[PDB]
Order: C-alpha cells, then structure tokens, then sequence
C-alpha cells in the first residue's frame, strides 16, 4: 500500500534502478573526490536512467552531501526533468514535527 | 570586485570550504550595488534564501 501511495495517490513513475546510499563516518565535510563521485557519478546516472535515490532525509550525515550534489547538478544541466530523491527518517529525531 | 567569475567559480566553490550564509549575503550586496549579473546568478544558485 505504500508503493501504491507513491505510484497512484502522489503519482510517480516506476524506477528503472534503485540505489540506496549509506555511510556517515566523516561528519561535517566530505572529500571533494567523493563529492565529484556523487555529483557526476550518481546524480546524472539517476537523471539519465530514471531512478530513485534512497538516503536519510535529514540535513545530517550523508543526505547533506547528497542534497548538495542534487542541487549542484540541477545548476549545470538542462534535461527538463528532476532527480527523484526519496528520503526516510525516524519520527523521533525530527526537529519540527509539531507543525505536522 | 574584479568582475572575474572564472576565478571564483573554479577555485572557491569546489566544496573545500563550507560557506556560511552571511559570507554569501555580504558578497551579494557587493554584487547588487555594483553591476554584475553573473555573480548574482552564481550566488543565488548556491541555496540562498531572500
């Protein structure tokens, strides 16, 4: 029923590929070699094939560097289609869940 | 101030420096008082809120 929510009630197309990214040891700043790997390896692959990126949907850990990569790729590319980034996070660690 | 994007884009936004917000906002005020459309587009593109 969660997938039926995504493809019917919200309405997203089906993935041709699903890559789920893990990590988070180096805390605040990642090396730019790996930032080039995220921006020009993974985000333009998910732009080309049509794909999902499952990461933590927070501003901490890996999802910070992922969201920097997706926003930076939307700067320097005109393909007229967004990159479907989907984020999961536990309800307890949410900052401002009171407004929901 | 030198009106040279090709230095600032290619040496100061590679990702080595985690830039804070008011570091960008002061430079954007310098880019709005003078006439530099290219730096305005470059600084708004890095996730700033007006």
């Amino acid at each position: 029923t969660v997938y039926s929510l995504v493809t019917r009630s919200w309405g997203f197309r089906a993935p041709n590929l699903v890559v789920s990214v893990l990590g988070g040891s180096g805390g605040p700043v990642l090396q730019t070699w790996l930032q080039d790997l995220l921006r020009r390896g993974l985000v333009r692959a998910a732009q080309s094939t049509g794909a999902w990126i499952v990461t933590g949907g927070l501003h901490t850990g890996i999802g910070r560097h992922v969201g920097v990569a997706v926003r930076d790729h939307q700067t320097a590319s005109t393909g007229s289609s967004k990159v479907v980034a989907m984020g999961v996070a536990p309800w307890g660690v949410v900052r401002n869940r009171d407004m929901l | 101030a030198w009106n040279r994007v090709d230095i600032a884009q290619s040496e100061l936004f590679r990702g080595d420096i985690q830039w804070r917000s008011f570091h960008l906002e002061a430079s954007l005020m310098d880019a709005l008082l003078n006439d530099r459309p290219e730096f305005v587009r470059l600084l708004i593109s890095h996730g700033l809120s007006l």
